[PDB]
RNA sequence: UGCCUGGCGGCCGUAGCGCGGUGGUCCCACCUGACCCCAUGCCGAACUCAGAAGUGAAACGCCGUAGCGCCGAUGGUAGUGUGGGGUCUCCCCAUGCGAGAGUAGGGAACUGCCAGGCAU
RNA sequence: CCUCCUAAAGAGUAACGGAGGAGCACGAAGGUUGGCUAAUCCUGGUCGGACAUCAGGAGGUUAGUGCAAUGGCAUAAGCCAGCUUGACUGCGAGCGUGACGGCGCGAGCAGGUGCGAAAGCAGGUCAUAGUGAUCCGGUGGUUCUGAAUGGAAGGGCCAUC
RNA sequence: GCCCGGAUAGCUCAGUCGGUAGAGCAGGGGAUUGAAAAUCCCCGUGUCCUUGGUUCGAUUCCGAGUCCGGGCAC
RNA sequence: CGCGGGGUGGAGCAGCCUGGUAGCUCGUCGGGCUCAUAACCCGAAGAUCGUCGGUUCAAAUCCGGCCCCCGCAACCA
């Protein structure tokens, strides 16, 4: 709801008067974001990444795609073509109503704050969230016991410089321990 | 963006093949606000007759100028046109598009109009 | 004779006397084989049968 | 003795040694030794040559090789019959032309350098001149 | 003594089979035009030289003589045949 | 007539790349919406459809700039035909042919077609 | 039997000359429509922080190619998806190629078909290795014949072992 | 490429005329001795190979094909 | 010369056939029984597969070079 709202009115003017943009429009918006796990754990038992989708598409907002291997060698000599990851990849409405899970319950849930101490961005304006655990659940009894696994948050603009990238996102408020 | 520079690969496999079979070509552009047609000479020479929605003579009377109606309007005359000129044995190019919504009504109403591929 | 995929006969499924000839890795899959080719006898296309069996 | 390090392949066709060799100007150093009559060398040479300006100059100066020998040459076995395939490999040489520039030093003086030659030189397998760098 | 300097792994030898005839300024109807095998690169094709086996002849494909072209972006060569 | 924008070319690096400037109620991109036919091995990113305001930002066209890519004489040099010589592992002589590299210099494109706008 | 060099800028031509492989695979790894683009490194990244999966950038194929090397390819001959059986039967001008046997190549025509809106495409695999003359004998088809007439062993043709 | 004949406890065999899953030895625990060699004990495992079929129900009874072992073929 | 086999924990042997897997008996070290040692019992440790490269996602294994050990061969007048 109110995220893609609020970037509309504030986040757009904020970084335009900061900035002095040339045109209005070129102020940084947000690019898909994409979520995944990767493998978690244990590619041999070969049922854990199934279930690793059914956890992950609760809080994703749409089934995971299960992304298998490209030519591998790294933890185990996987090979190539074996399923491995997860991946997700969100936009618009979906990724603003995610984005809002983000930051409103998310965040404020991780206890010793892991998820963000000063964390840095890629080389151009591109930033990803590692959260440890998790998170919360959509109506009601969320915790079944299960069997942990974090997973990246790498959220993605349109922007020239990390500098300038970390005032966008920044503008809709970024983290208590950062 | 980036889809200029994939439009133009998927289009040159199809029109190789007719300019290098000697085949008329009936080539078609979209763009979101304007559809074009030629019929090309079969060597590259002269653009034998066309039909865009930015001639007049189609673009008053149409709601859009970008849409699957003003697509038919561009078929239409465009056909017509070609026979007078006495063409027909001509060939299709997608151009880089697919063969789906305004391409599509106006590859029909082409043929419907008259022209005899 | 040749590797160990070896030679089938496909035989036609109308009671015209023909057949192809092709090899097929019966371990592999041994699925035996459906398929649709020309019966010149017939002068047809037809589905072809089998895999040298009874 | 130098050797390539590793190469493509281990045997390889006598060949011609027929032209005129790139190297026909002193460059890095100041001035050098070139080969004047053409011939092979067989990398021990250009060995007791590096060892022989290195007796005379000393702790003074930096000595330059231009050439390296890498063309492998074969040799037959001792008392076997002709023509069981090809050869051994046992040496390896560089093929000087005319005027190749073999060794070059600088950070020396003139008289000494002229004389570090003769001692190299009569080392070497062709008949050699010293040679100065030169503005154009 | 007869000493023995032993076998090898030798060559096998070659074959023979790499190209064997291209023709030139002709006038029949599908000559093999240029038998460069191996290839769709070496030469390519055009006009009423499309032949273009599946092993990549490129075979006159009506009556003429070979022009030659090197032809647009990436300077491939193409034969392609004046009609006779 | 000219200038500018788009499609199809011809020639296919002197045509490219970099760097800087620059253009948007013709047009073109981006653009918003996804209803609907359509569509994603998840993803309206792509594909497709339906379209107003917005922006010239990125793309791209245009211009300037030689930093780079690139073209490149003449003369000499190598090589070779034929004929001849010799100190013959190779080089000379007669005369025909004559590079590659490198130097001067050129260099930021020329041009046909139909299609729209603006000025005349 | 294939590929590179020797091989002399058309034919590619020897030597117990230099260097490598093949004796198959494939019912999709074939057809066709449609889409897409590589190794590698860096930077950010919940434990593979030497190497999974992810995102961004540089690069511009340095990759791919069922298997060897050479040629090849972005309109992809690479990678993926959908429908499928043209891995068709009859021929076949014209030809490269070889002493001959033989081997290669193929527009087009006739039948019937698959894919695609259509043009068009398709007669195996991007090409060159993956082989076996003839006799003899086997299985199935074929009025063609079948030693007095009629039938039949048998023989022939065709498919194939 | 035929006719044969087998395909189970880990093994060989077999209670298995279709109404119904075992002997001999193999690994663990208990019970005794200069531990042991060696007594005695209680568990050891099978949709009888994959598919057809008779039938009130049947693996085996009647059948088609894969693999092993034995003959005659060429 | 030449051909083929071999190079494993401190010892002797196994695994080596397009491959991912380290096993046995001795010896060793720690604990135990015994007056004490022997033996006997229990536990543990020990090989980055001669060496260098190559092919491979992966190599002790397959491939190539060198050193080292063994078997056979190195004649015919």
């Amino acid at each position: 709801a109110k995220l893609h709202d609020y970037y509309k009115d504030e986040v757009v003017k904020k970084l335009m008067t900061e900035f002095n943009y040339n045109s209005v429009m070129q102020v940084p918006r947000v690019e898909k974001i994409t979520l995944n796990m990767g493998v978690g754990e244990a590619i041999a038992d070969k049922k854990l990444l199934d279930n690793a989708a059914a956890d992950l598409a609760a809080i994703s907002g749409q089934k995971p795609l299960i992304t298998k291997a490209r030519k591998s060698v790294a933890g185990f000599k996987i090979r190539q073509g074996y399923p491995i990851g997860c991946k997700v990849t969100l936009r618009g409405e979906r990724m603003w109503e995610f984005f809002e899970r983000l930051i409103t319950i998310a965040v404020p849930r991780i206890r010793d704050f892991r998820g963000l101490s000063a964390k840095s961005f890629d080389g151009r304006g591109n930033y990803s969230m590692g959260v440890r655990e998790q998170i919360i659940f959509p109506e009601i009894d969320y915790d079944k016991v299960d069997r942990v696994r974090g997973l990246d948050i790498t959220i993605t603009t349109t922007a020239k410089s990390d500098e300038e990238g970390r005032a966008l996102l920044a503008a809709f408020d970024f983290p208590f321990r950062k | 963006m980036d889809k200029k520079s994939a439009r133009i690969r998927r289009a040159t496999r199809a029109r190789r093949k007719l300019q290098e079979l000697g085949a008329t070509r009936l080539v078609v552009h979209r763009t979101p606000r304007h559809i074009y047609a030629q019929v090309i000479a079969p060597n590259g020479s002269e653009v034998l007759v066309a039909a865009s929605t930015v001639e007049k003579a189609i673009a008053e009377q149409l709601k859009y100028t970008g849409n699957k109606d003003a697509a038919a309007a561009v078929g239409k005359a465009v056909a017509e046109r070609a026979l007078e000129k006495g063409i027909k044995d001509v060939s299709f190019d997608r151009s880089g598009f697919q063969y789906h919504g305004r391409v599509q009504a106006l590859a029909d109403a082409a043929r419907e109009a008259g022209l005899q591929f | 004779a040749k590797g160990i995929r070896e030679k089938i006969k496909l035989v036609s499924s109308a009671g015209t006397g023909h057949f192809y000839t092709t090899t097929k890795n019966k371990r592999t899959k041994p699925e035996k084989l459906e398929l649709k080719k020309f019966d010149p006898v017939v002068r047809q296309h037809v589905i072809y049968k089998e895999a040298k069996i009874k | 003795m130098l050797q390539p390090k590793r190469t493509k392949f281990r045997k390889m066709h006598k060949g011609r040694n027929r032209g005129l060799a790139q190297g026909t100007d002193v460059s890095f150093g100041s001035f050098g030794l070139k080969a004047v009559g053409r011939g092979r060398l067989t990398a021990r040479q250009i060995e007791a040559a590096r060892r022989a300006m290195t007796r005379a100059v000393k702790r003074q100066g930096k000595i330059w090789i231009r050439v390296f020998p890498d063309k492998p040459i074969t040799e037959k076995p001792l008392a076997v019959r002709m023509g069981k395939g090809k050869g051994n490999v046992e040496y390896w040489v560089a093929l000087i032309q005319p005027g190749k520039v073999l060794y070059e030093m600088d950070g020396v003086p003139e008289e000494l350098a002229r004389e570090a030659f003769k001692l190299a030189a009569a080392k070497l397998p062709i008949k050699t001149t010293f040679v100065t760098k030169t503005v154009m | 003594a007869h000493k023995k300097a032993g076998g090898s792994t030798r060559n096998g030898r070659d074959s023979e089979a790499k190209r064997l005839g291209v023709k030139r300024f002709g006038g029949e109807s599908v000559l093999a035009g240029s038998i460069i095998v191996r290839q769709r690169g070496t030469k390519f094709h055009a006009g009423a030289n499309v032949g273009c086996g599946r092993d990549h002849t490129l075979f006159a494909k009506a009556d003429g003589k070979v022009k030659f072209e090197v032809k647009g972006p990436k300077n491939r060569k193409f034969i392609s045949i004046e009609a006779e």
